[PDB]
């Protein structure tokens, strides 16, 4: 994992009845924090441009120049 | 023609030049620029071999294969070290100002940047300053535009203009800051637009309906089919 | 030195100078020898032999390659059928710390006008065009009314003295770029394009200037065609007993007591213009570093200072003659700042078409800022040191990123200390990121 | 929105008679669009495709590649200092600084009442006669800090 979305976590009770109810969906699986890695972001690295990251604003990134900029 | 590449000798043809001549043998030169269609311009300096001038030359001189004809008794070296280090050097150029996309682009396990990156073993960092960036055109429903991706190397520009015809595609700007794509906003108007996707060697023009409902390329099952 | 007695068979390029720095103008041109070599030219010679008397003058290029010029004119093509051939005045000088060209085109334009028309006679071109910066206000307007003049006294147009030669000059100013002064890219940036140069072979002899015969000369060189054509080969061979004939425009700046430009034959030495041309350097400064040839060229010292000035003397030094304008570096400025501003122009400055220059030369202006910053860490002078590598000749596309590592390379072979002080903090590139334990490489 | 004037596209059409190709007139007409409006914006890089029979796109390719056209809108006067490196050694970052203090600017940036516009350029080719300064078509040598405020006041 690129992101430390998946992680694998100190729990061993999950037999079940059915075969078919240990297919675990999203919902079943999404926790509410951040687990073993408390301070990770993938999209404070990437360059892609989300809401409340344009571009530029992301780590190790300048500022998009505009190529009809008056500087040479 | 003859050529001898790293010792062994082959028989080519001596109106290819080196680099598909080279590819066609089965050998693995990493190139960004050229393509089979498009011709050779000596633009991302990256199918760098070293040329010797006969069989008893030990200093030898760093030649652009895509530029460089594939002439009779023609001594070349690819796994020469000093070649080795400079297309290593040109893939870490091109990874300063890469961004940290690959997972969230769409050429991802289809990109022939990561393949040349793999290719040439370059894999530790040592750049610590800042990447260029730049804001990104709508090109319309067909081709999504992530300018932040590109390496410069004028595929798009060629394809589309000299062998394509089209008009609204163009390079502008200057030294680190070429901007490839249209002078403004708008669908791109050639009736071959859709490859660029493939023309492109990174995640820059990417196929907008296949990103709709995005897979990789391993997950894909694919047919040989007619349209 | 200050009394110099220009005489037209020791200074052929600056004997008709004014003295209160007026342009020469038609009458005034004529009234001095003027258009004598392209009367002779033009009468009695024909273009074969003027190239062959070029050749034989041994006239190199005085735009900073140094090839010579028969050579060059000598590559066209034989056959009649191509005939639309194009002679071009490479009036850029975007080299910094070159100011030669402007002082020729300003004062003497219509030295100028007739080393384009001897030449494109002897080329048979039927067009010349002036590729001249925008920045050149006064020259292309005096290099623009000498046009008319020339062209109001049958020198230039249609039936060129009764000869039957076709020829006319335009003026092209340029937009501000420092790439449109090589060749191939000027003549791009001729034909309205992006001024990226071009790969050869094909040479411009072949296919240049819209895929016809071109060549591509440097203003200098055509001044002192003239010269040649009116006074004899014999003569040009026979004022100076070096390996590079005739004479050249040679000059000292930076803060020296007077900095100018003088007409010198080959093999002065450096330290000669430095102390009788330039006064030596000013009240309470010490001379450390010289570049001979402009922004482009390898720093030498003080112990370089005893070689003449030629190609070749040069070459062996570690550097190149280029454009012989040399530029003096006192002990007060910082070889980092200094090499920081030259790298930043010569970032600034890259057409964009190729790799290492395009990509490589960013990373060494940004190592020079941290230098400069206190803020560098250790591998950044091996860093600087394999761009110089790997920028050189043969590896990037033109000749502008193996000009730009010069200065870079000679500093850090020279001064290094300033680049090691320059560094004062680890190396890191990577954060802390909690959870996980870091790969400790040794 | 934009409109060549007459005297525009005849200029344009007496510069493409100067060439075998059309093409090769681009860069004078978008300098001569510059020296009438001050910049080129965008309609003009339109209309001087259109008049010079070439793709919009090479037009700006061509523009955006040359420093000395300028595609944002720029103030009544450019000064154009020289930051090279003969002015560096003859400090021309007292110059800088003069300026920046007397304009309350960043070097590319235009004051408040479009009065000035403040660019650092490459070498001017008066190395000698250095620190040297580049006004609209004046060149300005052997520049001090204290000469700054009246070479500006002339420039209304
Ligand atoms: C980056 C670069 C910039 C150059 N700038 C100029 C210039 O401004 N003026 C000039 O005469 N030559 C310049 N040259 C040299 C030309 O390529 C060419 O050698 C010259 O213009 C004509 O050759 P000549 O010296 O035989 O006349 C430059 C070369 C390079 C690589
Ligand atoms: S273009 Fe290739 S290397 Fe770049 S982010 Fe996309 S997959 Fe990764
Ligand atoms: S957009 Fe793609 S094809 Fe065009 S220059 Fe950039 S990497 Fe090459
Ligand atoms: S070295 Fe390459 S990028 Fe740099 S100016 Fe020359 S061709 Fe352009
Ligand atoms: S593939 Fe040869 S330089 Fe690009
Ligand atoms: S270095 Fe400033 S005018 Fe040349």
């Amino acid at each position: 994992c690129p992101t430390t979305a998946i992680q694998l976590t100190p729990d061993f009770e999950m037999g079940e009845y059915k075969r078919q109810d240990l297919v675990y969906e999203k919902e079943d699986l999404l926790i509410s924090g951040p687990g073993k890695y408390p301070e990770y972001n993938f999209y404070r690295m990437a360059g892609m441009a989300i809401d409340g990251k344009d571009k530029g604003e992301a780590e190790n990134e300048a500022k998009p120049i505009d190529v009809k900029s008056l500087l040479p | 023609a003859t050529i001898h590449v790293d010792g062994k000798e082959y028989e080519v043809n001596g109106a290819d030049n080196l680099l598909e001549a080279c590819l066609s043998l089965g050998l693995d030169i990493p190139y960004f620029c050229w393509h089979p269609a498009l011709g050779s311009v000596g633009a991302c300096r990256q199918c760098a071999v070293k040329q010797y001038q006969n069989a008893e030359d030990t200093r030898g001189r760093l030649v652009m294969s895509c530029m460089t004809p594939a002439s009779d008794g023609t001594f070349i070296s690819i796994d020469d070290e000093e070649a080795k280090q400079f297309r290593e050097s040109v893939v870490e150029w091109l990874m300063t100002n890469h961004p940290h996309d690959c997972p969230v682009c769409e050429e991802g396990g289809n990109c022939h940047l990561q393949d040349m990156t793999v290719m040439t073993g370059h894999s530790f960092r040592r750049y610590r300053f800042t990447k260029r960036t730049h804001r990104n055109q709508d090109l319309g429903p067909f081709i999504s535009h992530e300018m932040n991706r590109c390496i410069a190397c004028y595929r798009c520009v060629r394809y589309y203009k000299d062998y394509a015809g089209g008009t609204d595609l163009g390079v502008y700007g200057a030294h680190d800051n070429v901007y490839f794509g249209r002078p403004e906003d708008g669908t791109l108007e050639s009736e071959f637009s859709g490859n660029l996707v493939e023309i492109c060697p990174t995640g820059v023009f990417t196929d907008k309906t296949h990103s709709e409902r995005y897979n990789r390329k391993w997950d894909m099952q694919f047919a040989p089919s007619i349209c | 030195m200050k009394n110099i007695i220009r005489t037209p068979e020791t200074h052929p390029l600056t004997w008709r100078l004014r003295d209160d720095k007026q342009p020469v103008w038609l009458d005034e041109y004529r009234s001095k020898n003027g258009y004598e070599g392209a009367r002779k030219a033009l009468t009695g010679l024909s273009p074969d032999e003027i190239v062959n008397q070029v050749k034989d003058a041994g006239l190199k290029g005085r735009g900073g390659a140094g090839f010579s010029t028969g050579l060059k004119w000598s590559l066209m093509p034989k056959d009649e059928s191509m005939n639309i051939r194009y002679l071009l005045c490479n009036a850029d000088e975007m080299e910094p710390g070159t100011y030669k060209d402007r002082l020729l085109m300003e004062q003497l334009p219509h030295l100028l006008v007739e080393g384009m028309l001897i030449s494109a006679f002897a080329l048979k071109a039927y067009r010349g065009y002036i590729f001249l910066r925008g920045e050149y206000i006064e020259a292309a307007v005096n290099l623009r009314r000498a046009i008319a003049e020339a062209t109001e006294a049958g020198l230039l147009g249609k039936n060129i003295m009764g000869t039957g030669f076709d020829f006319e000059l335009f003026v092209h100013t340029g937009a501000g770029r420092y790439i449109c002064g090589e060749e191939t890219a000027l003549i791009n940036s001729l034909e309205g394009r992006r001024a990226n140069p071009r790969s050869k072979p094909p040479f411009p002899a072949t296919s240049g200037a819209w895929g016809k015969p071109t060549c591509v000369n440097n203003v200098e060189t055509l001044c002192n065609v003239p010269a040649i054509l009116a006074n004899g080969v014999e003569w040009y061979q026979n004022i100076s007993k070096s390996k590079d004939a005739g004479t050249k425009l040679m000059g000292f700046s930076g803060r020296v007591k007077n900095p100018g430009l003088w007409e010198l034959p080959f093999g002065t030495t450096a330290r000669e213009i430095l102390e009788d041309y330039a006064g030596g350097m000013r009240d309470g400064l010490k001379f450390k570093a010289w570049q001979p040839g402009g922004a482009g060229t390898d720093f030498l010292t003080e112990a370089h200072l005893d070689l003449p000035m030629e190609f070749e003397s040069i070459g062996k030094a570690g550097s190149r003659l280029g454009t012989a304008l040399a530029m003096a570096v006192d002990h007060e400025i910082n070889m980092v700042s200094l090499v920081r501003n030259l790298e930043e122009f010569f970032a600034r400055e890259s057409c964009g078409w190729c790799t290492p220059c395009r990509d490589g030369l960013p990373w060494s202006v940004k190592i020079l800022r941290a230098l400069e910053r206190g803020e560098g860490q250790p591998g950044d002078i091996e860093t600087l040191e394999q761009l110089c590598r790997f920028l050189g000749p043969g590896k990037t596309f033109c000749a502008h990123a193996p000009g730009a590592v010069e200065p870079l390379q000679s500093a850090i072979k020279y001064f290094r200390e300033e680049f090691e002080a320059g560094i004062k903090q680890p190396f890191s590139n990577t954060h802390l990121i909690n959870g996980i334990q870091p790969n400790l490489l040794k | 929105a934009f409109e060549l004037s007459a005297a525009e596209r005849e200029a344009i059409e007496h510069e493409m008679h100067h060439y075998e190709d059309p093409r090769a007139a681009s860069i004078e007409a978008l300098k001569i669009v510059q020296k009438q409006r001050g910049w080129v914006p965008d309609g003009a890089i339109h209309a001087i495709a259109d008049v010079l029979g070439i793709p919009a796109s090479d037009v700006e390719g061509v523009a955006t590649f040359y420093s000395q056209i300028f595609r944002q809108p720029v103030g009544r006067h450019v000064i154009r200092y020289c930051d090279s490196v003969v002015c560096h050694i003859n400090g021309y970052q007292g110059i800088q600084a003069a300026l920046e203090k007397k304009l309350n600017i960043k070097p590319g940036q235009t004051t408040f009442d479009g009065r000035f516009t403040l660019l650092p350029t490459c070498c001017l080719g008066n190395c000698d006669k250095g620190p040297n300064m580049m006004i609209d078509e004046d060149t300005h040598a052997h520049l001090t800090p204290e000469a700054i405020p009246e070479l500006l006041e002339r420039y209304k």
